RNA sequence: GCCAACUCAGAACUGGUACGGACAAGGGGAAUCCGACUGUUUAAUUAAAACAAAGCAUUGCGAUGGUCCCUGCGGAUGUUU
RNA sequence: GGUAGUAGCAAAUAUUCAAAUGAGAACUUUGAAGGCCGAAGAGGGGAAAGGUUCCAUGUGAACGGCACUUGCACAUGGGUUAGUCGAUCCUAAGGGUCGGGGGAACCCCGACAGAUAGCGCGUUUCGCGCGUACUCCGAAAGGGAAUCGGGUUAAAAUUCCUGAACCGGGACGUGGCGGUUGACGGCAACGUUAGGAAGUCCGGAGACGUCGGCGGGGGCCUCGGGAAGAGUUAUCUUUUCUGUUUAACAGCCUGCCCACCCUGGAAACGACUCAGUCGGAGGUAGGGUCCAGCGGCUGGAAGAGCACCGCACGUCGCGUGGUGUCCGGUGCGCCCCCGGCGGCCCUUGAAAAUCCGGAGGACCGAGUGCCGUCCACGCCCGGUCGUACUCAUAACCGCAUCAGGUCUCCAAGGUGAACAGCCUCUGGUCGAUGGAACAAUGUAGGCAAGGGAAGUCGGCAAAAUGGAUCCGUAACUUCGGGAAAAGGAUUGGCUCUGAGGGCUGG
RNA sequence: GGACCCGAAAGAUGGUGAACUAUGCCUGAGCGGGGCGAAGCCAGAGGAAACUCUGGUGGAGGCCCGCAGCGAUACUGACG
C-alpha cells in the first residue's frame, strides 16, 4: 500500500544527479561553414578530471571564424591525446587520433568516438571510457553510413554525423576490484543517490511486491510484464530468458 | 599564562577568522586579525610565480594601495608571462613567419616550374 | 599570590641529569615512545653529514 | 630484508578481502603507482594524476591515458588501424 | 609616523602651513623635535644638543613650541 | 678553548624481597554454530545469526528509447550514452 | 475529608572561628582557617534562543519546595554612542518570477514557445558602435575596502576620551615628472616614488580535499645572571615567590624553503633529503634576481604601562617627585600561522562580486608656453540598523531555579607515553534545608580462616591479569596473520662508569 | 428525524507541520598518546652463476590498544 523505490525515484528531489563539481557538458564545436566545408585546427590546453565520469576531458581552445575572441570547447578526451596537441575538426581534416571527421570522410573499419546520431547534435554514441565505435560500410545513394555500437548493435546514421577519431581514454577502468564498501560509497558520492540497494525480499509486503513471508523469497515469477503498472513492474521485465548463458 | 577571548563576535575558527598573538605596550597579550595567505600572479604557460610581484590579498592590489613599480614588471607581458615563456612566444612567432614565407615562396616557385 | 615553587621540580631534574630515578621501574612508555628511534636516526645522519662536508 | 614473500603492494590490506581479489588487484596497484617512460622529453617522470590522466613531472606534459596504465593494449591496435586506413586513404 | 633624518628638510617641513605644533622632548641620549602636520607626525632625531639648541633658535617665529 | 640535552647500557653499595609501592592498566587455553571482514538497525524491553557490503549472476534499454513522476502542461535519470 | 504532620528533604568530598549590621543570623557582609573545580574547568568569551534577566537604591505581602537582614522576586530610577566590529555587497544548494504552456479556479512548470535589460564614444541631446530573455531573494561560520595602543563607567566601548593611523569618494592648488609626443638603469632574472591613450581582446588573484615527515616565524612553557620588592630564617638556604612591557601604522635592512638569471661544460659520475630527488632539456661550482615573514633597527615611544622608594591634603588637590624596566641559554616541548616534499582516490575535493596585469594603438602638443601625468604635499565628506546581559547543575528547551538536552574559541606546573588518572598555580567556589543518634531492612564501597563453582538455567556479580625492559612463543593460515599466543625473568633508593653533540681558532 | 441521556474501533472533506527524527544537496567546524610495520630507498654477506640472505631507512591500512567525540553490551544494578 505505500509507493515503491523505483516509483519514488521519477519524483527526484533526493535521486537527482550530483552536478555541483562537474565541468559542464562535453561535446563537439557547432557545425558550422568551417566544419562542413574545410577544417578549423584548435589546440589542445588542459585533460581534466571530470567528477562521476570516468573518461577524462580535454579542453580545447579554437579561434572563432568571424568574431576577434577565443573559442572554447570541452571535448571527450580520446586515448593517446596529449596538452599542446593540434586538434583539426571539420570534413578535410586529417585522419588521425584526436580529429573530429564527418562519417563520409572516414574509412571503413576505422575507430571512432562521441559519434552524433543527428548531424549537428555534438555527440551522443560512444562516450564512456574504453569505449568507440567502429565504422561499417558507407551508402552513397542515401548519404547514410553504418557503424557498430559498443553494445554491438549496428545503427544507420547520416553520413554528415561527425565522430573523433579513436577510442576513449580510460578504458580498463571497471576491471579493478573496489574489495569494501567504502569505494562504492565514494563512487555513487558524485553520481547519484543509487547506493547502497535493499532487496525487495528484505521489505515488507506494503513497500515490495517481493516483501513478506516467513522466509525470504519471492513467491512468484520474478519476470514481469512490459505493459505492468508501476509498482507491480519489479524484477527481470519482460525477460526473454532467465539463467545462465 | 593569560588566555585570550575573541575580539568579534565571530565565535568559529575558520580560515577568515585567523589571528596572532601579539604582547601590548600595557603588558597584556591580545589577539589581533590576520589576513588570509594569498598566492602571488602565475604564469599561465609555465605554471610558476610571476617575480617581482608581492603576494597579497586581490584589494591589496589597488593601485591607490600599492606603488605602480609594485604590481608591474618592465617587459612584454610583464605581470603575466614569465621570461621564459615570452621567449619562446617571440622565437615561435618568429620562425613560424619565416617558415610561411619559406612555404609561400616555394609554392611559388612550383607554380612557376608548372 | 599562593606560594607554587619549582624547588623541587629543578632538585628532580639535577637528579634525573645525574642519572637517578632512570631505572626500569621508572618507566611507563616504551623506548619509542619516549625517545623514537627516527629522531636518533635523523640526529646521526644531520651529524655524519656535516662532518662529511 | 625481504619483508613479504609475495604480497607485495598489497600487504597494506592485511588478511581482508580474499587471496584471489588480492592478487587481481596487485597488477593495478603496481601499475597505476609505477613511472612511465615520456616520449616528449625521453625520461622516465610519467605519473598518474587522476584515472587516464597522466602527467610528466619533468617536461610538464599531460597525456590521457588508460585507467591504470598509460597505455592500453587495444589503444596501439587502434593507432595501426587508423595509420593504415590513412595511408590508405593518401596513397 | 616618519622621521626626518636631515634638519633641512626637518625646516622645509616645520614651514609649511599645515604644521600645527612643534614638541621638543629631552632624551638622556639625544634631542627629539616632533611636528604636526595634516597626515603625519614628523620626528627629528638629534644627537648632539649643541645643534638641537641651534635648531630651536631657528623655529620660525609663527609656530607653536612646547617643551617635554 | 667555550657551551649544550636527555636518552641508552653497565658496576658497586643499601633497605623487614620493598620497588609499574597511589594512580594508571589484557585473564589465558582446546573446540562447536552463525555471519567473511570494517559498517548499519527496532529514539523508550530485542544490537543479533537481522540490514548493508565488496564479489557473483540475471533482466530492460541505441534517445521516435529503458525505468519513473505528473490532473494537465511538462519533468527525474540527464552537465547522462 | 481520612490518608497525614505521614512518604519524603540523602548524587556533584566541607565546613569552622571572630567581628559588623539587624527585632530576628547555620544561610547577609568583612577577615582568618580548612577543602573542592584542576586549563577537553565549577575559569575567561561568543553563535542560536531569551528580552531587561544588566547597574544603583529601597522593600510591606507573595515567590526563591528550611530560612533570610537577602534576590535572576518586588518598587523607583539609570544604562547599549562605530566611515574601520557586523548586517549591508557577492554568489552556493536552492527560492521567487516576466513571457509562453496548462488550469473551472485557488493555482501548476519555471528564462523551457520571446522585438532582454541595457552598455560605451562623441554631442546641434542627437548620432555612432556593441548588445545569447531575470541587473530579483538566498551565508551575523563561504568570498569580502579600512584602526591601533593607553585611559575611562555603578552599569558601554577596536563605538566614549587622548594620541597616533588607515579606507572609499569629490574637487581643485603648489611642486615634481615626460615630449626623441609618451622616463631611466641592468647582459639577465629584474630595479626605480612618476613616466600616453579609446572601442576590442587575453591572463592571473579571489580559488579551495585529506593524511604523514621535515623546516621557519609569533605566543606560551623552561634554565642562568643583574637589579627591585616580598616569603622562610630553633637550623640550612648568594636560596623560595612576583614582575622585569612595547600596538596599528611609515621608512630602511634582511632575504628562510622554493622559483628564476649570468659564466662554464660534467663518468673515476657527481650533488643531495628524515624520506625523497636533480643534472648536456646544462649538475657540481662561482656570482646574482625575486618571493614570505607573526624577522631586525628606527619613528610611533616612554611622555605610556608596570614595579619599587619618598613628600603632601590628612574632611572633597583624579596631588606632587625620583629609581628600573637589563644580559644570555635551551628544546622530537605545547597553541597558532607559514614553507616545501611525499602518500591516497573507479572520491580530484564551489561560484560570483571585486581587484591587478597584459595584447593592440584609432586619437592626441607645444616653444616659452601647450598637452599629459597611477608622483608628493595641501583641502572637504563619509548614511541606515544591531551593540546592556545570560549562554547555562537557576537568564535557551524539557509544564520548574529539573543530576537530562543544546554549536564553538583560549588552555599553566608536577608525575607520567599522554588535553589518561592523581596533586597544584591564575580564576572561581564551599550553592545543594540544618541538628542528634549510629537499631533492623536497604543503597554504594571493602575484607574474610579451610575448600574453590559443590551455588546458579547459565561463573550473573566479584576476583584474578594488567605498565615498561629482556628471553620465548604452537596448531592453523587466504602467507597478510594468529601474536600481547602460550610460557619465564626484572623493576626502589644511593654512589658512580661508558656511549651518543654544537660554536670558535690554522 | 440528534429522538430518553452519555459512549466506539472507523469513514469523508479541507488545511498545518522535516525547531525531533529519516534521506539527498550547499557551506563551515572537530577527532590525545601508543602498537603492528606494506610499497619505495641505502648498505653489507653467501654463491661458479642463477639468485638468496642480513641490517637499516620509510610510514601504507574502511589495521590494533586507547583519550575527546559518537554510541549503548551487562548488572536483567539504582530509580521505578
Ligand atoms: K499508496
Ligand atoms: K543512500
Ligand atoms: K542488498
Ligand atoms: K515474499
Ligand atoms: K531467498
Ligand atoms: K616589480
Ligand atoms: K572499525
Ligand atoms: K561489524
Ligand atoms: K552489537
Ligand atoms: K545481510
Ligand atoms: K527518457
Ligand atoms: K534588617
Ligand atoms: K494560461
Ligand atoms: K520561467
Ligand atoms: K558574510
Ligand atoms: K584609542
Ligand atoms: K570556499
Ligand atoms: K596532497
Ligand atoms: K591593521
Ligand atoms: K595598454
Ligand atoms: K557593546
Ligand atoms: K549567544
Ligand atoms: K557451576
Ligand atoms: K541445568
Ligand atoms: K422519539
Ligand atoms: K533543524
Ligand atoms: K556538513
Ligand atoms: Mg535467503
Ligand atoms: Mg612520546
Ligand atoms: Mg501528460
Ligand atoms: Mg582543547
Ligand atoms: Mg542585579
Ligand atoms: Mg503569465
Ligand atoms: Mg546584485
Ligand atoms: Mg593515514
Ligand atoms: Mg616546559
Ligand atoms: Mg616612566
Ligand atoms: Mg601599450
Ligand atoms: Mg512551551
Ligand atoms: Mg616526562
Ligand atoms: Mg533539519
Ligand atoms: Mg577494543
Ligand atoms: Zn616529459
Amino acid at each position: 500500500g505505500r509507493v515503491i523505490r523505483a516509483q519514488r525515484k521519477g519524483a527526484g528531489s533526493v535521486f537527482k544527479s550530483h552536478t555541483h563539481h562537474r565541468k559542464g557538458p562535453a561535446k563537439f564545436r557547432s557545425l558550422d561553414y568551417g566544419e562542413r566545408n574545410g577544417y578549423l585546427k584548435g589546440v589542445v590546453s588542459e585533460i581534466i578530471h571530470d567528477p562521476g565520469r570516468g573518461a577524462p576531458l580535454a579542453r580545447v581552445t579554437f579561434r572563432h571564424p568571424f568574431r576577434y575572441k577565443h573559442q572554447k570547447e570541452l571535448f571527450v578526451a580520446a586515448e593517446g591525446m596529449y596538452t599542446g596537441q593540434f586538434i583539426y575538426c571539420g570534413k578535410k581534416a586529417n585522419l588521425m587520433v584526436g580529429n573530429v571527421l564527418a562519417l563520409r570522410s572516414i574509412p571503413e573499419g576505422a575507430v571512432v568516438c562521441n559519434v552524433e546520431h543527428k548531424v549537428g547534435d555534438r555527440g551522443v554514441f560512444a562516450r564512456c571510457s574504453g569505449d568507440y565505435a567502429i565504422v561499417i560500410s558507407h551508402n552513397p545513394d542515401n548519404g547514410t553510413t553504418r557503424i557498430k555500437l559498443p553494445s554491438g548493435a549496428k545503427k544507420i546514421v547520416p553520413s554528415g554525423c561527425r565522430a573523433m577519431i579513436g577510442q576513449v581514454a580510460g578504458g580498463g577502468r571497471t576491471e579493478k576490484p573496489m574489495l569494501k564498501a567504502g569505494n562504492a560509497y565514494h563512487k555513487y558520492r558524485v553520481k547519484r543517490n543509487c547506493w547502497p540497494k535493499v532487496r525487495g525480499v528484505a521489505m515488507n509486503p506494503v513497500e515490495h511486491p517481493h516483501g513478506g513471508g516467513n522466509h525470504q523469497h519471492i513467491g512468484h515469477a520474478s519476470t514481469v510484464r512490459r505493459d505492468a503498472p508501476p509498482g507491480q513492474k519489479v524484477g527481470l521485465i519482460a525477460a526473454r530468458r532467465t539463467g545462465r548463458l | 599564562v593569560q588566555r585570550l577571548t575573541y575580539r568579534k563576535r565571530h565565535s568559529y575558527a575558520t580560515k577568515s577568522n585567523q589571528h596572532r598573538v601579539v604582547k601590548t605596550p600595557g603588558g597584556k597579550l591580545i589577539y589581533q586579525s590576520t589576513k588570509k595567505r594569498a598566492s602571488g600572479p602565475k604564469c599561465p604557460v609555465t605554471g610558476k610565480r610571476i617575480q617581482g610581484i608581492p603576494h597579497l590579498r586581490p584589494t591589496e592590489y589597488k593601485r591607490s594601495r600599492l606603488s605602480r613599480n609594485r604590481r608591474t614588471v618592465n617587459r612584454a607581458y610583464g605581470g603575466v608571462l614569465s621570461g621564459s615563456a615570452v621567449r619562446e612566444r617571440i622565437i615561435r612567432a618568429f620562425l613560424v613567419e619565416e617558415q610561411k614565407i619559406v612555404k609561400k615562396v616555394l609554392k611559388i616557385q612550383k607554380a612557376k616550374e608548372k | 599570590t599562593k606560594i607554587h615553587s619549582r624547588s623541587r621540580a629543578r632538585r628532580m631534574k639535577e637528579a634525573k641529569r645525574k642519572g637517578r630515578h632512570s631505572g626500569y621501574g621508572k618507566r611507563k612508555g616504551t623506548r619509542e615512545a619516549r625517545l623514537p628511534t627516527k629522531v636518533l636516526w635523523m640526529r646521526r645522519m644531520r651529524v655524519l653529514r656535516r662532518l662529511l662536508r | 630484508t625481504k619483508r613479504t614473500k609475495k604480497a607485495g603492494i598489497v600487504g597494506k590490506y592485511g588478511t581482508r578481502y580474499g587471496a584471489s581479489l588480492r592478487k587481481q588487484i596487485k597488477k593495478m596497484e603496481v601499475s597505476q603507482h609505477s613511472k612511465y617512460f615520456c616520449e616528449f622529453c625521453g625520461k622516465y617522470a610519467v605519473k598518474r594524476k587522476a584515472v587516464g590522466i597522466w602527467g610528466c613531472k619533468d617536461c610538464g606534459k599531460v597525456k590521457a591515458g588508460g585507467a591504470y596504465t598509460l597505455n592500453t593494449a587495444s589503444a596501439v591496435t587502434v593507432r595501426s588501424t587508423i595509420r593504415r586506413l590513412r595511408e590508405q586513404t593518401e596513397s | 609616523p616618519k622621521q626626518i633624518h636631515e634638519i633641512k628638510d626637518f625646516l622645509l617641513t616645520a614651514r609649511r602651513k599645515d604644521a600645527r605644533t612643534v614638541k621638543i622632548k629631552k632624551n638622556k641620549d639625544m634631542v627629539k623635535f616632533k611636528v604636526r602636520c595634516s597626515k603625519y607626525l614628523y620626528t627629528l632625531c638629534v644627537s648632539d644638543f649643541e645643534k638641537a639648541d641651534k635648531l630651536k633658535q631657528s623655529l620660525p617665529p609663527g609656530l607653536s613650541v612646547q617643551d617635554l
